[PDB]
């Protein structure tokens, strides 16, 4: 079966260049188009350019000309994207995609086989663990409580409740990127109001890039 | 630059029902060069239909495509649980291919009003010089909801961010978290902090509020 396996994700600084590779195995390589398509968080896919490896004929989207290079190695069946002049508008997952083959091999142009994606984040931020603040249950049925996981970089953080013992009613929201360049997210849980006096609730936050673990007890606010 | 416009933005349908998704091109698509893709969260798109109507091997026969010129459709004869996803069309008849903006195909369920909760900033965070005020909308349907922050009756703009969970796998609802961020000095200049929620399941808007320092 055709497999497209991409290189690993990276944080890149603004102004730098990034190279992403895609090793294609198990199918026609040189006489079909491989394309690079990117997708920024929350947005749709965007085609950037493609190459037919046999003689390295390339086609670049007009908006990328001058900053984009696409290359291919026929002996190692690998395609490459090089993208220079990076800015935060280039933060995206980058995919390699190969066209399908139709009737007796006819190139279909549509993107039938896809790599797993390479997550590129363009930022000047340094790696930084989150602060963790309580979202305390109201004094004023069902109660909601939570933790605000603020000011970390890069993604991701993971949150559990009571070391995994509490899963019902938990919502851990997607992070938002703040104007400071740091991320923030909340995790909440709804529980019986009658449990607030007797049940301890602890959010367990893990930010692996900074080796940070925080366990925050969340309790009704006194007075 | 050929523009692809998909309709509707969100298609809400019931499991087992037939689904019809539309795409229109701003100019005629050459050689019927129109493809449809499905995308699930965190995964690459998957090609469902190419050259208007052809299915690749491995795509179930419940998916079919039709159309010509500027108007194209994807039909799903009955919606299996795995078919709720985002769908994109793509024209590739020119040398600069373009994608539509996507149709979210989600599960239709009974209207559910959100439960709304407001959280003041912690005393601990206030020492950092920033106040985050959080409003939670829990387990609602449909996904469209309006959250307005009011501080001493003044509508806030520009100083909040929100995010929304994926449709819940057990109950088909959404939840939403909105965070209002103020400097500590601005936070201590005002008294009443309120989140006001409008939603089809609420007969009139719900406001949750607190008075700073009480």
């Amino acid at each position: 079966e055709v497999q497209l396996v991409q290189s690993g994700g990276e944080v890149k600084r603004p102004g730098s260049s990034v190279t992403v590779s895609c090793k294609a195995t198990g199918g026609t390589f040189s006489t079909l188009a491989f394309n690079w398509v990117r997708q920024a968080p929350g947005q749709g896919p965007e085609w950037m350019g493609g190459i037919v490896p046999l003689f390295s004929i390339v086609n670049y989207g007009q908006k990328f000309q001058g900053r984009l290079t696409i290359r291919a190695d026929k002996s190692t069946t690998t395609v490459f994207l090089d993208l220079s002049g990076l800015t935060s508008a280039d933060t995206a997952t980058y995919y390699c995609a190969r066209e399908g083959e139709g009737w007796f091999g006819k190139p279909l142009r549509a993107f039938e086989f896809w790599g797993q994606g390479t997550v590129i984040t363009v930022s000047s931020a340094s790696t930084k663990g989150p602060s963790v603040f309580p979202l305390a249950p109201s004094s004023k049925g069902t109660a909601a409580l939570g933790c605000l996981v603020k000011d970390y970089f890069p993604e991701p953080v993971t949150v559990s409740w009571n070391s995994g013992a509490l899963t019902s009613g938990v919502h851990t929201f997607p992070a938002v990127l703040q104007s400071s360049g740091l991320y923030s997210l909340s995790s909440v849980v709804t529980v019986p109001s009658s449990s607030l006096g007797t049940q301890t609730y602890i959010c367990n936050v893990n930010h692996k890039p900074s080796n940070t673990k925080v366990d925050k007890k969340v309790e009704p606010k006194s007075c | 630059d050929v523009v692809m416009t998909q309709s509707p933005g969100t298609l809400s349908l019931s499991p087992g029902e037939r689904a019809t998704l539309s795409c229109r091109a701003s100019q005629s698509v050459s050689g019927g060069a129109l493809a449809w893709y499905q995308q699930k969260p965190g995964q690459a798109p998957r090609l469902l239909i190419y050259d208007t109507s052809s299915r690749p091997t491995g795509v179930p026969g419940r998916f079919s495509g039709s159309g010509s010129g500027t108007d194209f459709s994807l039909t799903i004869s009955r919606l299996e649980p795995e078919d709720f996803a985002v769908y994109y069309c793509q024209q590739y008849g020119t040398s600069q291919s373009t994608f539509g903006q996507g149709t979210r195909l989600e599960i239709k369920r009974t209207v559910a009003a959100p439960s709304v909760f407001i959280f003041p900033p912690s005393d601990e965070q206030l020492k950092s010089g920033t106040a985050s005020v959080v409003c939670l909308l829990n387990n609602f349907y449909p996904r469209e909801a309006k959250v307005q922050w009011k501080v001493d009756n003044a509508l806030q703009s520009g100083n909040s961010q929100e995010s929304v969970t994926e449709q819940d796998s057990k109950d088909s609802t959404y939840s939403l978290s909105s965070t209002l961020t103020l400097s500590k000095a601005d936070y201590e200049k005002h008294k009443v902090y309120a989140c006001e929620v409008t939603h089809q399941g609420l007969s009139s808007p719900v406001t949750k509020s607190f008075n700073r320092g009480e």
